[PDB]
RNA sequence: AGUAGAAACAAGGGUCCCCUGCUUUUGCU
């Protein structure tokens, strides 16, 4: 509904007309990146100077109609200026802890499971248990290790077509699933997943963190295992070991 | 056989046959009898689907729902996503291979087919080529015949019939055209096509022109290349190439290295931001945290503590300025505060009257008009900007006096850490000891208090060029320390007047006036003091051990500047205590690896351990862990401050010589290939810095010391 | 008592204290004004290193040229720019008879690699010159203009998609008789042939900035659109050639580079034991960039893709020859002022040809009046060297067959050399029974380093015992150690937001602890020292304090609201619960359990108006400069909440004549944007298709309202409606 | 832990010239 | 004046008012 209509009111105009009918689905991938704006050369200065003035932040449309124009103090919360190249308006860093305090609360159960990456990490941090710490010279030798526990060893393209089952079914295309952890991944995820409101994108990238297998190399001195590369940091040191055993197998 | 074709076929019907067929990249004018073949398809396919609507019980109806779904005629990826949303929500798992169309009254996806062949042989093999058994087959004939699953015809007798009379029609037309024989249909045998990339026109000229000297063509090098084999060229070449030509190895021995040359030239003079030794700060008691109070009120509170104002007068001029203008912008700046004092109301920044004294002391105006080039090409004096070597300096003794005075123990803390969370390993509780000894070496060092002023001034900077970059904002400069006594105090330094701040660039410039106490009278190191306009502003009674005495307050005021990029830096000064302790901690970690235990409070309470780290003229001078690391923030913090291209480079290339020099040391018979071109890379970069020339005469002590 | 810190050395090795011999606390040294003088430095000195050779006039753009290869055979120390045709082919050839077939699967891996390829692959670029526009714009930007250009000139065949068929459009366009561009009120331009055709071969010269360890500023270059893609499938063939090289030092990183560098030190030590004599030279190639000839690389070219395909050899030779044949732009220019006066002008660069020289200082005027001759249409014909310096990788073989040229089989002699090669930097260890062998040796390698156009920097270079050595900032004293100093402008607020400044400082931490000996004291007060940055950079200082901000107020008010409050994040006024067990821990899954219920569903509520989500390359991804090398990717983990906003741009181009393009970008978007309601995948993975926007767009709608129709989600009237609408959608394309 | 430093000169600094008494 | 250093800033555009603060200038593994 919503959909057709605004594709109508797109296709009402001149140039945006154009702009749909003469451009293929290839050349999306192009005019989309379009932009005016440079990558920028010093984050850490520009975030710096920016921060000191009124509104540095961008946001959606919405906003204008979700919180209120002015605080309770008088304080404004966001300008009707648009971003450049863009629809999006400038609002101030208040507004942000104003959702924060006033904003609309929305139930909060989808999280842990779709981003079960980062809650399997503290889960094992919190049954950890520490030794002594032992004062030794230390060997370290540059070794490549996987820093990924629990992957499910799926490669770019394995990973992805689960991945589009899950999130897109309806545009995997040709591509079947075959072997049988496919299936069963698919299907544990489809329904652990049911009648989840965050953003599909967000999904299929904790999705790729989950299931496919990353490699580094690092100076490891102990165990070389993905659940113990977790926590190198806090286990090995230039002259000292922290005995350390993960509370998640 | 096109134009039959197109001109009897609904223009929609031909359109999808074209693009259908293009998507496979192949050409609609070469190949035909596929085309015929696919536009059958499509009619046949749209007669099916034509007039079938499903009414609200779900029954047929002839002329609202569509009783068809048609998969043929589109591309690949809408095809598959129609697919794939009707197995998804109906139920019926998908085909492998694409189907032609879907019916919805059974749920199922039946296939259409035209051929002139008898039905069974075609539908035997499409039957067994897709190898479904829950879609159904549907093929027809030129000649009438048609058959489907089980004998089953989805379709009504009557679309039947005119389907076949549709087919019977078409067929008779291409009789009339007589090609009907010569069309036997055409499958699909899915050729491959190499791919070619040819280098001709102006490319095949270019190439031309872009071989060895000896060629004049690109098909003659490639021939050359390809049959290369290698005979002794490089031999030959190398027997051929002059002697003159090699890497001699000069040994490097303790009579080698000699001193940097520093430049000659009138002292060098401070250009810090602020005081750094002869700041003096008036101080208050209240209990407040780091940047909580206002600053103004703050700096009028301490402006009150002080009795023995005076009227001011010039002691030491600004040479190159106008002084009255210092004594008028310090007049100013007192009026402004009394003014903000008789206000009962004290705001968050005060903006200063823009008067002749701040105009010129700001720099007001001072850039030239922008015109163009040929409204004022024919200017006399018009000229390219001077782009000359910085004048050169000599090194004077006031800089190392300042680093000295920089490594020293304070008796306030300077700093105040942020809480962490709780530690729950030992290897946690470990660090928390450690760095409880860390913090309290670092938190009483001068440096830090440096690090606090240099953060506090260019944050202020920084926030008021952004907020309001067309007035004259007054800053005070404050900092807070905790006393050995456990209370709080608040100290004004001097005050600050920013000037427009319309920053473009990351090296545009903000102009400021800094007007700073201090009990150093001037007029002992006048050439400290270049840049300085410093006035007598009160006579201060201070209370020392025997009794009291009066000692005269100076007021040194001068122009300054500095850009967004410096501000930036400067706001991250913090960062500086990291190294010094980074460097702390790997110094007693690898003394604790071979003693198999921690050595930090054995380090820092006992001081059994000292490194050579200072020079007397009895000889080198050893300092305990905590003053190494005192030293090093130091290092660091007048990094941070006198910041140059000179200190980049000489930094690079001096770590050139300190490590042919340990070389030397561990007698690994260290070479050079160009000595000299190494000392004259590091002495090209000592031309004015106090800072680089304070680490070259540095380097020069620990050369001498270190070859001996 | 002076305080002398450098007489620490006296007792600390000085590379157990190299990191007191970085000044990485202040600011970098910056360029203020124009890179012309620096431009003009740089072709004067490419074009005298290599004067010796034959100039030539070409006969296409006109230009003049100058031919270095087989020159005269160097007669001193200077650095020459002579390489021999003959020496490179037999470097060559020893590499792969050393490495038998290392070029016939490199070539077939990037044969494959490059039939697949896509046109967009070109917009994951930086700043590309635009000779539609003359200027820098982002890659994407110019690719699209390019694009548009060539449709506009009937040049179409990169519909396909295919990277190859773009570059088979740019070799037609170079035919092309006559080119249509439009400026902005649209203007319409013709370009003849030879502007084209100096245009598609310009590069645009700018000053480097940021750059550390050096008291001068120098120039780089960018190229166009013309030549980018020719550029990335040599790259990709030179990349797989490098990963099969065990001496080469790219592209891996820099745990595995140290790794092979211990690996090659260790197998020359073993060898030498007693019975010989080992040395290392810690090496430095002067003017890399300028005395690399771009025939030189061609020669290679044809050499690696020797017995392959006709229309692959094209496509690896067609970017030499472009660089061969390359033009510089000269910069902005300069500025004039009168003191007189008080006025200020700009002098454009194009100009520089016949203006008088009176306004020029000395050392200006000489640098225009050599680079005269060599200037036209307001560029500097640059035919040897390599000033862009795009092939890192082909340098790195050509290095890197120079080494295995050290083998005792090569060598024929006692002496003999190992070592690692990353683009101009090496470690050399020369192996030879007494100190004449070793000079022998090193005399051996510099040479033939000067027969292929290298040279090796004897100012910057020494040689010693191999037990220590250093290559690019990796100090190894028997064993890496560590050099944090190096790392010290990575820690402190990145500038992304909240949440990632947040997620990537607590990274940065934990990674300098793991890789750069940062000791867990100093990772606790390194946490402190970032949490009071973040909280003044973002003025989240904590509820409970005092601290007058804009913010103060809305953060006292959450925080006497809330209930748990070390449930609150650090960006919302909360407490710090990082320590050195959970810096691997993302902060709002650290203190999930400890948020109150409402504050967590505000703070992780979908619906929110500041999130915004790109394509997925883009998700919890960074662009960091480090302080060496150029800019990275780092990853974070952090969970996208209302923290994840997104700061404003630049408006200074409100100010312009090509502000036009801006409202062109915000309708792109519009429409892209709606795509994704109806191809909700399209932002996971690229879609394909030949058809436009509007059709694919009519063919989904029709099929999820007829789908939703069937499952019973909307009543027979949207149906209906919703049937209506696309229907006057498609009659609306027609007309 | 109170840092130390043997340089520490308890009479030669009478007073402090950056941070002095003064009523 | 001052910043600064091989070239720049010391506001720049537009028609009291309006716009702009990386956008004529930041490459490459």
């Amino acid at each position: 509904m919503e959909r057709i209509k605004e594709l109508r009111d797109l296709m009402s105009q001149s140039r945006t007309r154009e702009i749909l009918t003469k451009t293929t689905v290839d050349h999306m991938a192009i005019i989309k990146k379009y932009t005016s704006g440079r990558q920028e050369k010093n984050p850490a200065l520009r975030m710096k100077w920016m921060m000191a003035m009124k509104y540095p932040i961008t946001a959606d449309k919405r906003i204008m109609e979700m919180i209120p124009e002015r605080n309770e103090q008088r304080q404004t919360l966001w300008s009707k200026t648009n971003d450049a190249g863009s629809d999006r308006v400038m609002v101030s860093p208040l507004a942000v802890t104003w959702w924060n305090r006033n904003g609309p609360t929305t139930s909060t159960v989808h999280y842990p499971k779709v981003y079960k990456t980062y809650f399997e990490k503290v889960e094992r941090l919190k049954h950890g248990t520490f030794g002594p710490v032992h004062f030794r010279n230390q060997v370290k030798i540059r070794r490549r290790v996987d820093i990924n526990p629990g992957h499910a060893d799926l490669s770019a393209k394995e990973a992805q077509d689960v991945i589009m089952e899950v999130v897109f079914p309806n545009e995997v295309g040709a591509r079947i699933l075959t072997s049988e952890s496919q299936l069963t991944i698919t299907k544990e995820k489809k329904k652990e997943l049911q009648d989840c409101k965050i953003a599909p994108l967000m999904v299929a990238y904790m999705l790729e963190r989950e299931l496919v297998r990353k490699t580094r190399f690092l100076p490891v001195a102990g165990g070389t295992s993905s659940v113990y590369i977790e926590v190198l940091h806090l286990t090995q040191g230039t002259c000292w070991e922290q005995m350390y055993t993960p509370g998640g197998e | 056989m096109e134009d039959f074709v197109r001109q009897c076929f609904n223009p929609m019907i031909v359109e999808l046959a074209e693009k259908a067929m293009k998507e496979y990249g192949e050409d609609p004018k070469i190949e035909t009898n596929k085309f015929a073949s696919i536009c059958t398809h499509l009619e046949v396919c749209f007669m099916y689907s034509d007039f079938h609507f499903i009414d609200e019980r779900g029954e047929s109806t002839i002329i609202l729902k569509h009783r068809f779904e048609i998969i043929e005629g589109r591309d690949r990826t809408m095809a598959w996503t129609v697919v794939n949303s009707i197995c998804n929500t109906t139920g019926v798992e998908k085909p492998k291979f694409l189907p032609d169309l879907y019916d919805y009254k059974e749920n199922r996806f039946i296939e259409i087919g035209v051929t002139r062949r008898e039905v069974h042989i075609y539908y035997l093999e499409k039957a067994n080529k897709i190898k479904s058994e829950k879609t159904h087959i549907h093929i027809f004939s030129f000649t009438g015949e048609e058959m489907a699953t089980k004998a089953d015809y989805t379709l009504d007798e009557e679309s039947r019939a005119r389907i076949k009379t549709r087919l019977f029609t078409i067929r008779q037309e291409m009789a009339s055209r007589g090609l009907w024989d010569s069309f036997r249909q055409s499958e699909r045998g899915e050729e491959t096509i190499e791919e070619r990339f040819e280098i001709t026109g102006t490319m095949r000229r270019l190439a031309d022109q872009s071989l060895p000297p000896n060629f004049s063509s690109l098909e003659n090098f490639r021939a050359y290349v390809d049959g290369f084999e290698p005979n002794g060229c490089i031999e030959g070449k190398l027997s051929q190439m002059s002697k003159e030509v090699n890497a001699r190895i000069e040994p490097f021995l303790r009579t080698t290295p000699r001193p940097l040359r520093l430049p000659d030239g009138p002292p060098c003079s401070q250009r810090s931001k602020f005081l750094l030794m002869d700041a003096l700060k008036l101080s208050i008691e209240d209990p407040s945290h780091e940047g909580e109070g206002i600053p103004l009120y703050d700096a009028i509170k301490c402006m009150k503590t002080f009795f023995g104002w005076k009227e001011p007068n010039i002691i030491k001029p600004h040479e190159k300025g106008i002084n009255p203008n210092y004594l008028l912008t310090w007049k100013q700046v007192l009026a402004e505060l009394q003014d903000i004092k008789n206000e009962e109301k004290i705001p968050r920044t005060k903006n200063m009257k823009k008067t002749s004294q701040l105009k010129w002391a700001l720099g007001e105006n001072m850039a030239p008009e922008k015109v163009d080039f040929e409204d004022c090409k024919d200017v006399n004096d018009l000229k390219q900007y001077d782009s000359d070597e910085p004048e050169p300096r000599s090194l004077a003794c006031w800089i190392q006096s300042e680093f000295n005075k920089a490594c020293e123990l304070t008796d306030s803390s300077w700093v105040e850490l942020d809480e962490i969370g709780e530690d729950v390993a030992p290897i946690e509780h470990i660090a928390s000891m450690r760095r409880n000894y860390f913090t309290a070496e670092v938190s009483h060092c001068r440096a830090t208090e440096y690090i606090m002023k240099g953060v506090y001034i260019n944050t202020a900077l920084l926030n008021a060029s952004c907020a309001a970059m067309d007035d004259f904002q007054l800053i005070p400069m404050i900092s807070k320390c905790i006393t050995k006594e456990g209370r709080r105090k608040t100290n004004l330094y001097g005050f600050i007047i920013k000037g427009r701040s319309h920053l473009r660039n990351d090296t545009d410039v903000v102009n400021f006036v800094s007007m700073e106490f201090s009990l150093t009278d001037p007029r002992l190191e006048p050439h400290k003091w270049e840049k300085y306009c410093v006035l007598e502003i009160g006579d201060m009674l201070l209370r020392t051990a025997v009794g009291q005495v009066s000692r005269p307050m100076f007021l040194y005021v001068r122009t300054n500047g500095t850009s967004k990029i410096k501000m930036k830096w400067g706001m991250e000064m913090r960062r500086c205590l990291l190294q010094s302790l980074q460097q702390i901690e790997s110094m007693i970690e690898a003394e604790s690896s071979v003693k198999e235990k921690d050595l930090t409070k054995e380090f820092f309470e006992n001081k059994s351990e000292t490194w050579p780290i200072g020079e007397s003229p009895k000889g080198v001078e050893e300092g305990s862990i905590g003053k190494v690391c005192r030293t090093l923030l130091a290092k660091s913090v007048f990094n941070s401050l006198y910041a140059s291209p000179q200190l980049e480079g000489f930094s690079a290339e001096s770590r050139k010589l300190l490590l042919i020099v340990q070389a030397l040391r561990d007698n690994l018979e260290p070479g050079t290939f160009d000595l000299e071109g190494l000392y004259e890379a590091i002495e090209e970069c000592l031309i004015n810095d106090p800072w680089v020339l304070l680490n070259a005469s540095w380097f020069n002590s620990f050369l001498t010391h270190a070859l001996r | 008592m002076d305080v002398n810190p450098t007489l620490l050395f006296l007792k600390v090795p000085v590379q157990n204290a190299i990191s007191t011999t970085f000044p990485y606390t202040g600011d970098p040294p910056y360029s203020h004004g124009t890179g012309t003088g620096y431009t003009m430095d740089t072709v004067n000195r490419t074009h005298k290193y290599s004067e010796k050779g034959k100039w030539t006039t070409n006969t296409e753009t006109g230009a003049p040229q100058l031919n270095p290869i087989d020159g005269p055979l160097p007669e001193d120390n200077e650095p020459s720019g002579y390489a021999q045709t003959d020496c490179v082919l037999e470097a060559m050839a020893f590499l792969e008879e050393s490495h038998p077939g290392i070029f016939e699967n490199s070539c077939l891996e990037t044969m494959e690699i490059v039939q697949q390829t896509r046109v967009d692959k070109l917009t994951q670029g930086r700043q590309t010159y635009d000779w539609t526009l003359n200027r820098n714009q982002p890659a994407a930007t110019a690719l699209a203009n390019t694009i548009e250009v060539f449709r506009s000139n009937g040049l179409t065949a990169n519909e396909s998609g295919r990277l190859i068929d773009f570059l088979k459009d740019v070799m037609d366009s170079m035919d092309k008789e006559e080119m249509e561009i439009t400026t902005h009120g649209k203007k319409k331009q013709r370009l003849n042939k030879r502007s084209y055709l100096i245009r598609a071969l310009t590069l645009n010269t700018m000053t480097k900035d940021a750059e550390r360890g050096k008291l001068k500023r120098r120039a780089i270059a960018t190229p166009g659109m013309q030549i980018r893609g020719f550029v990335y499938f040599v790259e990709a063939l030179a990349r797989s050639i490098c990963e099969k090289l065990e001496q080469s030092g790219l592209p891996v990183g820099g745990n595995e580079k140290k790794a092979k560098l211990a690996n090659v030190v260790r197998k020359m030590m073993t060898n030498s034991q007693d019975t010989e004599l080992s040395f290392t030279i810690t090496g430095d190639n002067t003017k890399w960039n300028e005395n690399q000839n771009p025939r030189m690389f061609l020669a290679m070219i044809t050499y690696i893709t020797r017995n392959q395909p006709e229309w692959f050899r094209n496509v690896l030779s067609i970017a030499p020859i472009m660089f061969s044949n390359k033009m510089a732009r000269l910069g902005k220019g300069y500025m004039f002022e009168s003191k007189s006066m008080k006025l200020r002008t700009q002098v454009p660069a194009e100009m520089l040809a016949n203006i008088d020289l009176k306004y020029f200082n000395k050392s200006t005027r000489e640098k225009i009046e050599k680079i005269r001759p060599l200037l036209i249409d307001g560029t500097a014909s640059l035919s040897p060297g390599m000033m862009m310096g795009m092939f890192n990788m082909l340098s790195t073989v050509l290095g890197v067959s120079i080494l295995n040229l050290g083998q005792k089989k090569y060598t024929k002699t006692t002496y003999w050399w190992d070592g690692l090669q990353s683009s101009d930097d090496f470690a050399l260890i020369v192996n030879a029974p007494n100190h004449e062998g070793i000079q022998a040796g090193v005399d051996r390698f510099y040479r033939t380093c000067k027969l292929v156009g290298i040279n090796m920097s004897k100012k910057k270079s020494y040689i010693n015992r191999t037990g220590t050595f250093e290559f690019t900032s990796f100090f190894y004293r028997y064993g890496f150690v560590a050099n944090f100093s190096m790392e010290l402008p990575s820690f402190g607020v990145s500038g992304i937001n909240e949440s990632a400044d947040m997620s990537v400082g607590v990274t940065v931490i934990k990674n300098n602890m793991i890789n750069n000996d940062l000791g867990p004291a100093t990772a606790q007060m390194a946490l402190q020292l970032f949490i009071k940055d973040y909280r003044y950079t973002y003025r989240c200082h904590r509820g409970d304090t005092q601290i007058q901000t804009r913010r103060a107020f809305e953060l006292g008010k959450l925080w006497e609201q809330t209930r748990s409050k070390a449930g609150l994040l650090v960006s919302d006024g909360g407490p710090n619960l990082y320590n050195i067990r959970n810096l691997h821990i993302p902060e709002v899954c650290l203190k999930w359990e400890l948020m109150d219920e409402d504050y967590q569903g505000r703070l992780c509520n979908p619906m929110n108006p500041f999130v915004s989500h790109k394509e997925i390359d883009s998700v919890n991804n960074a662009v960091v400069m480090p302080a060496h090398g150029p800019a990275k990717s780092m990853e974070y983990d952090a969970v996208a909440t209302t923290h994840s906003w997104i700061p404003k741009r630049n408006r200074s181009i409100l100010n312009t004549s090509q502000r036009g393009i801006l409202e062109d970008e915000q309708m792109y978007q519009k429409c892209c944007n709606l795509f994704e309601k109806f191809f909700p995948s399209s932002s996971y993975r690229r879609p394909v298709g030949i058809s436009s926007m509007v059709e694919a767009m009519v063919s989904r709608a029709r099929i999820d309202a007829r789908i939703d129709f069937e499952s019973g989600r909307i009543k027979k009237e949207e149906f209906a409606e919703i049937m209506k609408i696309c229907s006057t959608i498609e009659e609306l394309r027609r007309q | 832990y109170s840092p130390t430093s043997p340089s520490y000169s308890p009479t030669s600094p009478s007073y402090s010239p950056t941070s002095p008494s003064y009523s």
